[PDB]
């Protein structure tokens, strides 16, 4: 039992945690994702790992998402993941819209995400 | 309701009457009320219809893995043992009468009585039900230790005759089922089959 | 070297490390004799202190009018098991209005100091015990160990350096049924002596008594109450 | 090789809690004596920089009017013990209306021993000894007592007793000035003197704490002025 | 037949070719122990424990490795003691339930199984370690008959008319077969069973040791009570006797 | 509500009104309340309609994964069972009245349910407010045995009884006839009541309401 | 229903003098208009210097008992000392108030010595308020035990009389005076009387007789 | 009654391409009028709209609940939402309270998003679905409303029709209930556009 | 239990030299309808004491079982020890307490009879944890019936012979037949001595009526 856990998180020697930036290896590997921010407007836009010549194409898109009315995202590395993770947000948007009345800060969202994933960096194994 | 068991001698016999009321009104004048625990072990119900089913069902379900488990025919006191556990540990919250009666190969044939209360005793013959108020003197005084298996037919069937005759909560059919190593005899007495008494004239 | 470190793992010679890892903790503590005549049962323990500026480490524990104890190994796991035993103690007055049968008291003991043998991530208990109690079965002395298993005793020691007192104890049992409290005490005392060194012998500061019996519930003597005890005794060879 | 915390070694012992005891050696050198007149307990605060605020380190602290404790090692795992042992005080005082006995309040904090482990336990449940040592002195029905403590939950009454870097040289040292018959005053100064002997810095009003408890007075901590004073006839 | 290379640390973990050391070691654990024997008779069974005696301040009669686990049943262990002891409890709580739900004294198969089952619970999971203990279950009734049962740390449960357990399992088993105990009665038998205790005990390595008996059968109301001094001294003597030719 | 049920020869005819009432104003004119369990086995409900739709609804969808699994024709003991456990499981706070019809690969089966769990299988059934009326139809013009025609009038008369007598009824009469290999979910199987036709036209022409404020807004 | 409560009678007193302290009670158990028993002292031995007497609920007075008697072995075990009886009356205050919302039907009055050796009462209320007093009664016939008591201990509504501290022997004929009278026109009170008396030497038992009407 | 506590009145109409829905505008107290302007009906969604009547936290609360899933859903399918769906979803939300119900009864009125084919059912306060083809009513003057509908309501309206008789019926329903009114407003939506207007009523 | 249901009326006992009698009729009560005549209230708690009940038979039987098997539980030690009347008694006290404190009572009325150590012992038990000993017991209408006549006999001599105590115990049941409507001609006596528990089959009691033929004088 304890032979068998990988220890998943706990610092490594350096003060640094192993799979955290093993993560960051797998991003690294995934579909090129930028955005940039203008003064009418802002954007998004991301390279297609899905392109292949018999996908059916039966979503408005692949790697963006609309998370809230006022807000949308983009995503790298494991997709499932992501899909779990954009779920979470929308759920969190919806819940801040249903206490005040009125849409979540996108700060707001993205720190409440954030929490969760640093959550999963302190403990739970 | 009015049901009722006697113990012979290579086994026992089981009575009921077939009315089931709600207020007034007969939902069904024909139910059957002896139900079939085991091969050779059978209960009789009085009291709430959906408690009494609950139970015999759960009960039918334990002794059947119980039987298996030990992959021998199951002690009728087993049975009364199951039905009056449940009964009293639930007895707030139960309404049930019931009489567990069958054979078995190590006591024979067996009467047992788990009335409201969750008490369990075994008796030479039991009466429970609505009905089995008015037939206690008749029961008391026709009883006769030794009778033939075909006597206590005949005594069950004038005793449930009497008691539906008398009660408004009991009526419609007499269903009896006769247990002992052969097997199961159920009949149904209806109509001019049903015992008739001579009814006070001038 | 790979069945050494969890209880639940078992030695390809049928063996568990772990558990008489955990035996060995016994022998870690300093020595202590129990013994038991007819009407009275007989705690003696050996008081260790770490300088001359500390005082003696308590070795005798009160569990009931009728139970005593004398510990052997983590003081710590001793006050636990302890707290237990007075806790059953209590239930069983509590419940019975009847003091608890010593013999039941330490079948509870095993039952309780089994369970963590057997489980991942658990421990045994790093305890040795001596029990001295009076039923109406007698009085008893009891040895339990951190494997669970508990022995019915007429002597016995435990811990470190204590095969002296027992080899003193095996000489005497036949003379142990008959004595008088006096000289049970004294038996006791040069048992437990025989495990020191010509260079050290017993006192008042480092030895502690505990006795229970048919007409004395359970009493513990510690400083200047020992004296008449120890004033009494031979002078000991070399 | 990694193994549980609750391992027994060959030797019969707990690894972590025999892990804990060298934890203690890296602490701060503390003293406590015990005196018919009242109990006394001194320790150097080992100021790291001058930039420090050294009224912010207190390794003596109260656990109730008549009880105060000294702590060598692991600080931050004492102060959870500290505030268990007033609790403990408080609940007592409130249940019985009396105050605990010195004896009772060092047993209590001494029964969160080896309350921890990994299965079968609580979510919130320790998961490590606590790397700590303590002196509990204080005045009780018995009059003034010191009692010590370490991680491996024995506790027990000493006439002085020195914890910390420096235990055996100040033991020793403690050892030859000890007579079960000192006035208080010689206990300050022989604590003073073994902890100036044993500190590598220069001792002073500002470097180290004292404090008292005696039959008539409350826990006393030492201002810088009495310190001064004491210090005075070194 | 040996293989360690952490195949073997766990019960959750299997072999290479098939096996669960940690189980197969609890076995071995049960071998390293002193023999205890029991034999069925038509009209009971009879229970005999080579108890060694590690020490002479241990009193008569403690550490026993027989057991009362219902009135109508007793329990005769071999290996680990104090896991025996525990598994008593198991056994005894078992009965307990069973007459507190059914309403009469539980069938001898019926227990087994129930225990056996929860023993094989253990070879199952890295979380638990296999009981370290083999046991022998005998009772007796009119409506049931003499019944003696056997469960290994495996789990396995089997009915037996003679077993034996412990170091000299197979040296004992020899010496059961030559008995008739489908014939013979629990009176006669404890006399063998004495006799074949005296002669797998191995009075060079092993010390001096103390011999328990236990009855159940029609002689004794369907209790299951230790063998009267009388008796056992009887037997003792029988076996001493026959312990020179 | 007045539901009924009925075994003949072939099968089993089910039958319901379509009236829904709150307090004693009738809320809905048309009401289905036989509802579909599995393809050979319906139910009608009478009492709490939430309760009888939820419940209906819940146990069909439990037989549909049930025969996923099995790959066999769902058995109406089955759909029994899970009804009378749930229902006694709630001891009656769940109102729903029961009529469980259906044919299986042991024949013709009906069930009547009541909301505390207790279930009689009888060639005939009736439940609710007016179900003493149409009992009293089938005790009178029952036999065993008839033919589906037969046994479909006899059904609707019973319904019909429950209609024009009991004033917890009123509408339209829906049937279902369930035979060894055929399925009739007659929806309007009789329109016994109709509305008077209006005598005069209260039709307000465009202007007659007055207005204080408007606002038109575009779509897509 | 159902009422988890019953009223079993009897009365208690304590009186506390310079060394010495006083505990009586009656001996009658009685359930509606009927006597359970004439043998049922409501007197409590917990230590040498504290005895305790508790009225009401029997079942109660029996548990309450057997708590009280857990923990102060508890206590023992814990301080290695016996408990003080203040310390006695605080932890049975605490007890007491443990059933806030559930109470012990009970009457409780604690007699003793404090650590001076000077007697002390400690008289209670069902939930847990208690407090020290020189004399004090409980239960059923309270009302006719305490104004005898405030005129002939408390010398209260007396002009020039003399403030003479009560001996041992005036206050054992005092409780043996309001008991007999008690006995007269208290119903649950009779049969015998059981006294207490606690001083340095230990604690005797006395036993006078009532009426069995 | 609970229901009684606020008052209030909501109504759904069916038209030939087009539906309406109207409620009165009265926020009270029991006997007390506290707002004039309060909010019954509530978009959920393009040519989709839901009026709750009864007790006004809950019919706030239900709306807000039922925004919060509608908008999950239309989140994580790629579309507006059919009327039979909203219906069904607030069944299910209101049915989750079966033992302690939300104390309102909604009503839905819209078109289909893919078709235009228009919409109206109404609920119990334990989520109990009724499609009509005609009209729906929900309130403490549901009588009156029944009254109204039943001798107004002609099949096949065109929006200017529909709005008269919505209006008229709303209007003289909500005239004759004590704790109904304070204004009423109609909402008369279709498939190019949607006109809200609130009416000329009494205010006493 | 919250509402009895089939009850047994009053259970008797007295204390003699050397042994304890308990009695109790052979009647389950259904209400006002005497409904199983032939069940035993007393049960053999091991060889040393015995049990008398009053109350819901249900809840008795529940007792019976869990005393059974604490009784067995012990006997299966074989350790020297065994449960004392007095223990017994300190359970079942506490037993009923905790049920009663549960707002869940065993509606039970017992009477506990021994002998060990040569002392006689006889304890009552309420099903509100009410116990206490007493030279003589009777619960139910017992209690205003049979126990006057009791204390009468034994205020007058303490010590009882075994045939003095149970032709008491014979008036006392004749008695409670007479006006205790809920009672039956058909009881059980039980006896603790030194040789063990022993329970006597179905009595009867001898019945006097003349006072039917004094109507008109
Ligand atoms: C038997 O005992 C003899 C005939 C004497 O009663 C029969 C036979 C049994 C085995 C079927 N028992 C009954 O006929 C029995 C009486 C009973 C009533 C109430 C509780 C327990 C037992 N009838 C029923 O059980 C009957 C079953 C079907 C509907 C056929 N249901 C009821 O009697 C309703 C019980 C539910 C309940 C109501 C209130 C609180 C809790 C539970 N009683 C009703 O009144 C049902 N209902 C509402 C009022 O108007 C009529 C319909
Ligand atoms: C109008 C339709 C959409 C539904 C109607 N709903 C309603 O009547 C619901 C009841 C909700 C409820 C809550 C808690 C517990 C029970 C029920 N009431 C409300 O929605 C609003 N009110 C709240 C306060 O004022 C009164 C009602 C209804 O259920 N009607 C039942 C009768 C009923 C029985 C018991 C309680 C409440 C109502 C019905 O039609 N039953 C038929 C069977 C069908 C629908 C399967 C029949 O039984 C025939 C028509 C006779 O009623």
């Amino acid at each position: 039992s304890r032979r068998y856990d990988s220890r998943t998180t706990i610092f490594s020697p350096e003060g640094r945690l192993y799979q955290v930036e093993y993560a960051m290896e797998a991003i690294g590997h995934a579909g090129t994702c930028l955005g940039i921010l203008a003064n009418d407007g802002v954007l998004l836009a991301a390279e297609r790992r899905n392109i292949h010549k018999l996908l059916d194409e039966v979503f408005f898109s692949e790697k963006i998402y609309k998370l809230n009315e006022d807000m949308a995202c983009s995503v790298a590395g494991i997709t499932s993941d992501a899909n779990v993770l954009t779920n979470e947000l929308r759920l969190i948007a919806q819940r801040y819209l249903l206490q005040y009345q009125e849409p979540i800060p996108c700060e707001q969202l993205v720190t409440a995400l954030c929490d969760i994933k640093q959550a999963y960096t302190q403990f739970g194994g | 309701t009015t049901i009722m068991a006697v113990q012979f001698d290579g086994g026992v016999v089981l009575g009921a009457d077939s009315r089931t009321t709600t207020g007034s009104y007969i939902a069904n004048r024909v139910t059957d009320k002896l139900t079939p625990i085991h091969d050779r072990i059978f209960c009789c119900r009085s009291g709430s219809a959906a408690d009494t089913q609950a139970v015999a069902d759960a009960v039918t379900y334990q002794l059947g893995f119980h039987s298996i488990e030990l992959n021998e025919p199951p002690l009728v006191h087993t049975a009364a043992s199951l039905f009056k556990e449940m009964c009293y540990r639930y007895r707030e919250d139960l309404m049930a009468g019931i009489i567990i009666a069958g054979w078995d190969p190590q006591e024979g044939g067996q009467v047992y009585s788990v009335p409201m209360g969750g008490m369990m005793v075994r008796q030479s013959f039991a009466i429970g039900g609505s009905g089995s108020s008015y037939i206690y003197g008749y029961v008391d005084a026709t009883y006769r230790e030794g009778m033939t298996k075909e006597e206590c037919l005949q005594f069950t069937a004038n005793a449930l005759a009497l008691a539906m005759e008398r009660d408004g909560s009991s009526g419609g059919v007499i269903r009896l089922a006769a247990i002992a190593e052969s097997g199961v005899e159920r009949q149904v007495l209806l109509g001019d089959q049903i015992p008739k008494f001579a009814v006070a004239t001038l | 070297n790979q069945y050494d470190n969890d209880v639940t793992v078992w030695s390809p010679q049928g063996r568990i490390h772990q558990i008489e890892y955990a035996m060995e903790a016994v022998k870690q503590g300093s020595a202590t004799v129990g013994l038991k005549s007819k009407t009275h049962a007989v705690l003696v323990a050996l008081k260790r202190a770490q300088s001359e500026l500390a005082a003696h480490q308590k070795k005798i524990l009160h569990v009931d009018n009728h139970i005593g104890i004398s510990i052997a190994g983590l003081t710590a796991d001793a006050r636990l098991l302890c707290n237990f035993m007075r806790q059953e103690c209590l239930d069983s007055r509590f419940v019975f209005d009847r003091p608890l049968p010593v013999s039941r008291l330490v079948s509870l003991i095993g039952s309780k100091t089994q369970i963590p043998t057997q489980r991942y991530g658990r421990r045994p208990y790093g305890v040795g015990l001596l029990i001295a109690g009076y039923d109406d079965m007698g009085p008893h002395i009891f040895q339990t160990c951190p494997s669970a298993n508990y022995f019915d005793c007429r002597a016995m020691s435990i811990g470190a350096r204590s095969q002296s007192a027992r080899t003193y104890l095996e000489r005497h049992m036949s003379e142990f049924m008959e004595c008088n409290l006096n000289e049970l005490v004294k038996h006791g005392l040069r048992a437990l002596r025989e495990t020191l060194p010509a260079e050290q012998d017993l006192t008042t500061k480092n030895v502690s008594i505990g006795i229970v019996g048919k007409d004395l519930e359970f009493t513990i003597y510690d400083d200047d109450d020992v004296s008449p005890f120890l004033e009494g005794l031979e002078e000991r060879p070399q | 090789y990694d193994r549980g915390v609750n391992t027994f070694s060959p030797e019969g012992r707990l690894f972590q809690v025999e892990y804990a005891i060298e934890a203690i050696k890296l602490g701060s050198t503390a003293i406590g004596i015990q005196t018919s007149e009242g109990v006394c307990l001194a320790v150097e605060k080992r100021i790291t920089s001058p930039l420090m605020e050294p009224s912010s380190i207190e390794k003596i602290v109260e656990i109730d009017a008549h009880i105060g404790c000294a702590m060598s090692g692991l600080i931050a795992d004492a102060k959870t013990l500290i505030d268990k042992a007033r609790v403990e005080t408080q609940n007592h005082w409130f249940t019985y209306n009396e105050t605990m006995t010195v004896e009772s309040v060092t047993q209590a904090v001494s029964n969160l021993a080896l309350q921890f482990g990994e299965e079968d336990a609580d979510p919130g449940a320790m998961s490590r000894p606590f790397g700590v040592a303590l002196l509990f002195g204080g005045v009780d029905e018995k009059g003034p007592q010191l009692f010590h403590m370490d991680p491996s939950g024995t506790f027990v009454q000493c006439d002085a007793r020195a914890i910390g870097s420096a235990s055996e040289g100040a033991q020793s040292s403690l050892q030859e000035v000890y007579h079960k018959s000192m006035t208080l005053k010689e206990a300050i100064k022989s604590s003073l003197i073994i902890l100036k002997q044993v500190m590598e810095e220069k001792l002073n009003a500002t470097n180290i704490e004292l404090a008292t408890v005696q039959p008539g007075q409350n826990f006393h901590m030492f201002t810088k002025e009495e310190l001064e004073e004491v210090i005075k006839d070194i | 037949s040996s293989i360690g290379t952490g195949y073997d640390l766990s019960a959750s973990t299997f072999s290479p070719d098939g096996r669960v050391f940690q189980v197969e070691y609890a076995m071995k654990a049960v071998e390293n122990s002193s023999t205890a024997i029991g034999i069925r008779c038509k009209d009971g069974v009879v229970f005999g424990v080579e108890k060694l005696v590690l020490s002479k301040l241990y009193e008569e009669g403690s550490n026993k490795r027989l057991f009362n686990v219902d009135r109508h049943v007793g329990m005769a262990v071999a290996g680990l003691l104090a896991d025996a002891r525990s598994l008593a409890d198991i056994a005894r709580e078992e009965a307990s339930n069973f007459r507190s739900n059914f309403g009469y004294n539980i069938p001898l198969k019926h227990l087994a199984d129930r225990v056996a089952m929860y023993v094989h619970a253990y070879t199952l999971y890295s979380a638990v370690r296999p009981f370290g203990c083999s046991f022998m279950l005998g009772s007796y009734s009119v409506n049931d008959g003499a019944q003696l049962y056997m469960i290994d740390p495996s789990g396995v449960s089997y009915g037996y008319w003679g077993c034996a357990i412990g170091k000299a399992r197979q040296a004992a088993k020899t010496e059961i077969e030559k008995l008739q105990m489908k014939e013979m009665t629990c009176r006669d038998i404890v006399k063998e069973v004495a006799k074949i205790i005296y002669i797998v005990h191995d009075e060079v390595k092993d010390k001096a040791f103390e011999l328990e008996l236990s009855w159940v059968g029609e002689l004794t109301n369907g209790r299951h009570e230790i063998v009267p001094k009388d008796i056992r001294e009887e037997a003792e003597k029988y076996a001493k006797e026959s312990l020179k030719e | 509500t007045t539901i009924a049920g009925v075994v003949y020869k072939d099968g089993i005819v089910l039958g319901a009104d379509t009236r829904a009432t709150e307090g004693m104003v009738v809320a809905d004119k048309n009401c289905s309340k036989i509802h579909f369990i599995s393809p050979n086995i319906y139910c009608c409900g009478a009492g709490t309609a939430a309760d009888t739709d939820m419940t209906t609804q819940l146990i069909s969808s439990n037989l549909e994964l049930h025969s996923l699994s099995t790959g066999r024709l769902p058995r109406v003991v089955t759909a029994n069972r899970m009804l009378k456990q749930m229902l006694f499981r709630y001891q009656g706070y769940i109102g729903a009245a029961l009529v469980l019809g259906g044919v299986d690969v042991t024949g013709p089966h009906l069930y009547s349910i009541y909301p505390h769990g207790s279930t009689d299988k009888l060639p005939y059934v009736t439940m609710g407010s007016g179900s003493l009326a149409a009992m009293a139809v089938f005790e009178d013009k029952f036999r065993p045995d008839m033919e589906e025609e037969e046994a479909k009038n006899l059904v609707s008369e019973a319904i019909a009884a429950g209609i024009f007598n009991d004033l917890g009824s009123g509408s339209n009469i829906d049937l279902c006839v369930i035979s060894k290999n055929k399925l009739d979910f007659l929806r309007p199987y009789t329109v016994p009541n109709k509305k008077g036709t209006r005598l005069g036209r209260y039709r307000c022409e465009k202007g007659t309401t007055a207005v204080l404020t408007e606002k038109i807004t575009p779509l897509e | 229903r159902f009422s988890p409560y019953v009223f079993n009678g009897g009365t208690i007193l304590a009186i506390a003098g310079e060394d010495f302290a006083i505990v009586a009670s009656d001996t009658r158990l009685s359930e509606g208009f009927s006597i359970h028993t004439r043998d049922s002292p409501k007197c409590y031995k917990l230590t040498d210097k504290t005895v305790i007497g508790c009225s009401g609920f029997h079942g109660d007075c029996l548990t309450l008992t057997k708590i009280i008697e857990a923990r102060l072995k508890m206590y023992k075990h814990s301080n290695n000392k016996a408990m003080t009886t203040g310390a006695i009356a605080a932890m049975l205050s605490t007890i007491l108030y443990s059933r806030r919302f559930f109470p012990y039907y009970v009457y409780n009055i604690i007699g003793g010595l404090d650590e001076e050796g000077k007697g002390a009462v400690y008289s209670f209320d069902p939930v847990g308020s208690y407090q020290r007093d020189s004399f004090k009664a409980g239960g059923s016939a309270s009302a006719m035990l305490q104004p005898l008591l405030d005129n002939q201990v408390g010398f209260k509504n007396m002009q020039n009389v003399e403030h003479v501290p009560l001996s041992l022997d005036r206050a054992m004929r005092l409780v043996k005076d309001v008991f007999i009278s008690a006995a007269e026109r208290d119903v649950y009170t009779g049969d015998a009387l059981r006294i207490c008396i606690v001083t340095k030497e230990g604690i005797r038992e006395e036993t006078v007789s009532l009426r069995k009407d | 009654s609970i229901m009684s506590y606020n008052g209030g009145a909501v109504m759904a109409m069916k038209g030939k391409n087009c539906v309406a829905i109207a409620a009165d505008r009265r926020f009270g107290i029991q006997a007390q009028m506290v707002t004039t302007d309060f909010q019954k009906i509530f978009p959920m969604g393009d040519r989709l709209y839901i009026g709750l009547a009864g007790l006004a936290t809950d019919v706030q609360t239900v709306a807000q609940r039922l925004k919060f899933r509608l908008n999950l859903y239309e989140l994580k399918e790629g579309r507006q939402i059919k009327p039979y769906t909203l219906m069904s979803m607030v069944a299910n939300l209101l049915y989750e309270k079966r033992f302690g119900p939300y104390y309102t009864e909604p009503v839905i009125a819209g078109l289909d998003p893919k078709t235009f084919k228009p919409f109206i059912c109404s609920l119990d306060l334990i989520g109990c679905p009724m499609v009509t083809d005609d009209f729906v009513v929900s309130g403490t003057c549901a009588e009156q409303m029944y009254g109204m509908c039943e001798s107004l309501w002609e099949p096949n309206m065109d929006p200017d029709h529909l709005f008269e008789t919505i209006s008229q019926a709303m209007l003289n329903a909500v005239d004759r209930d004590a704790v109904s009114g304070m204004g009423v407003i109609v909402h008369i939506i279709e498939k190019d556009k949607i006109t809200t207007r609130t009416l000329k009523a009494r205010m006493d | 239990t919250q509402n009895p249901m089939v009850t047994g009326t009053s259970v008797l006992g007295v204390k003699f030299e050397g042994g304890v009698v308990i009695a109790a009729d052979m009647l389950g009560s259904y209400g006002s309808l005497a409904r199983f005549r032939n069940i035993s209230r007393i049960m053999r708690v091991n060889n040393s004491t015995m049990l008398g009940a009053s109350g819901d038979y249900a809840d008795f039987q529940y007792l019976k079982q869990v005393l059974g098997q604490m009784v067995i539980d012990e006997e299966l030690l074989g350790d020297g020890h065994s449960y004392s009347p007095r223990a017994i008694h300190s359970w079942l006290t506490r037993a009923m307490y905790s049920r009663r404190s549960k707002m869940n009572p065993l509606w039970n009325t017992m009477v506990i009879g021994g002998y060990a150590d040569g002392e006689s012992f006889l304890g009552y038990v309420d099903m509100l944890g009410v116990a206490y000993e007493a030279p003589s017991l009777a619960t139910g209408y017992g209690a205003y019936l049979a126990q006057p006549l009791l204390r009468e006999v034994l205020e007058k001599q303490p010590v009882l012979s075994q045939t003095e105590a149970r032709d008491l115990v014979e008036r006392c049941m004749r008695v409670l037949y007479y006006r205790d409507a809920r009672s039956y001609n058909r009881f059980q006596i039980a006896t603790v001595t030194e040789k063990g528990v022993e329970i006597e089959g179905p009595l009867s009691t001898e019945t006097n009526w003349d006072i039917a033929h004094m109507i008109s004088g």
